[PDB]
């Protein structure tokens, strides 16, 4: 069958600049009828792939003029000009010349932006969760850059590592930043036996960590 | 193209997904690539790798295409989309989770404190996925929705929303959580603490 290859998992680009995504097939995608059966799709998290280019170089309707496609019989390129934040995502090329149809591995577009410190917010457990016996303390470290960041929980001064689950969002399509969520889970029993809860964000943008805390009594 | 949001199937069990054009089926593992399975024309075309595993049919009566997956395994857990080729129209897709665990609706807890950040905690649900929104979609700009994380057979997910501080609680904000597998959606209006 026909193998579609994309020799790049991701590509870096400064907003406003142009960039190219590449793709190659193991056989010529040029049909005798003069057409070249090659699609370019874009997929954003939690969404189905959206059509960008059909028949190798045809801009699909609804897609900004900033996108363009070109290629030979086996090499294809998708140019994103004057790149914007909303352009983050994974781009896939697909051949539909022959069954079985095959897709390339996809290349994720990553924006290189200015550093940004995280905006930290801490939330005590909700009364609804407490009535069920659990106590989750949640911290949001939003809109920071670069992606790498560290969080630290403390209870009455002691670092707590267990019952902690973190999750990072994908690159934000609005401001090109990243965010992370940290949740500390306890039982009400234990949650009611400690007073101060603290989360600490340690990011490159600063030496001393951003800290937020609250007192169950206050 | 209407497709169920999710299907929890016991391992070894089978399942039939529902959906002048060609209806194609595509598979995709969370965070992975795309594979073409085959298609039908309401003549069928199968991808050799999926022969048998998949069975493609169509009911002209109710006009719905079907793909039956047989004796599922973990390798089979993935989003399955049906896409109509006339600009191909991709479906919302069905996330099939092969597991012996039982479906468990989520607990949705509100999280309240020049801008202000409200949040929403979605705990203990299974299987994925959940569709979270704010004010039924009205708010998207200041939104951050963190990928669910699996911990002890249960998924947990959070989402934050930031708005001009003077507009909350005066201009109400509500968390909406859809859980296709359990067919339940929950709305939690965030109240001041
Ligand atoms: O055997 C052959 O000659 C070609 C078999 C494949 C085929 O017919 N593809 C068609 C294109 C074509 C037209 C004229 C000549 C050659 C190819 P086709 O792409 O219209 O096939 C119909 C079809 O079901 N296409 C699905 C495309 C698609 C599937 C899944 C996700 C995104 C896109």
């Amino acid at each position: 069958e026909i193998v579609m290859t994309q020799a790049a998992p991701s590509v870096p680009v400064t907003p406003g600049e142009s960039v190219s995504i590449s793709c190659r097939s193991s056989k010529s995608l040029l049909h005798s009828n003069g057409n070249t059966y090659l699609n370019w799709f874009l997929q954003r998290p939690g969404q189905s792939p959206q059509l960008l280019i059909y028949r190798m170089s045809n801009l699909a309707s609804g897609v900004p003029d900033r996108f363009s496609g070109s290629g030979s019989e086996t090499a294809f390129t998708l140019r994103t000009s004057r790149v914007e934040a909303e352009d983050v995502g994974v781009y896939y090329c697909m051949q539909h010349l022959e069954y079985p149809f095959t897709f390339g591995s996809g290349t994720k577009l990553e924006l290189k932006r200015a550093d940004a410190a995280p905006t930290v917010s801490i939330f005590p457990p909700s009364s609804e969760q407490l009535t069920s016996g659990g106590a989750s303390v949640v911290c949001f470290l939003n809109n920071f850059y670069p992606k790498d960041i560290n969080v630290k929980w403390k209870i009455d001064g002691s670092e707590r590592q267990n019952g902690v689950l973190n999750s990072w969002t994908d690159q934000d399509s609005k401001d090109s930043t990243y965010s992370m969520s940290s949740t500390l889970t306890l039982t009400k029993d234990e949650y009611e036996r400690h007073n101060s809860y603290t989360c600490e964000a340690t990011h490159k943008t600063s030496t001393s960590p951003i800290v937020k805390s609250f007192n169950r009594n206050e | 193209l209407q497709q169920p949001g999710a299907e929890l199937v016991k391992p070894g069990a089978s399942v039939k997904l529902s959906c002048s054009s060609w209806i194609n089926w595509v598979k995709q593992r969370p965070g992975q690539g795309l594979e073409w399975i085959g298609n039908v024309y309401p003549s069928t075309n199968y991808n050799e790798k999926f022969k048998n595993k998949a069975t493609l049919t169509v009911d002209t009566s109710s006009s719905t295409a079907y793909m039956q997956l047989s004796s599922l395994t973990s390798d089979d857990s993935a989003f399955y989309y049906c896409v109509r080729k006339d600009f191909p129209y991709w479906g919302q897709g069905t996330l099939v989770t092969v597991s012996a665990a039982k479906t468990t609706a989520p607990s949705v807890y509100p999280l309240a404190p020049s801008s202000v950040t409200l949040g929403c905690l979605v705990k203990g649900y299974f299987p994925e996925p959940v569709t979270l929104t704010w004010n039924s979609g009205s708010l998207s700009s200041g939104v951050h929705t963190f990928p669910a994380v699996l911990q002890s057979d249960l998924y947990t997910l959070s989402s934050s929303v930031t708005v001009t501080s003077s507009t909350w609680p005066s201009q109400s904000i509500t968390c909406n959580v859809a859980h296709p597998a359990s067919s339940t959606k929950v709305d939690k209006k965030i109240e001041p603490r």
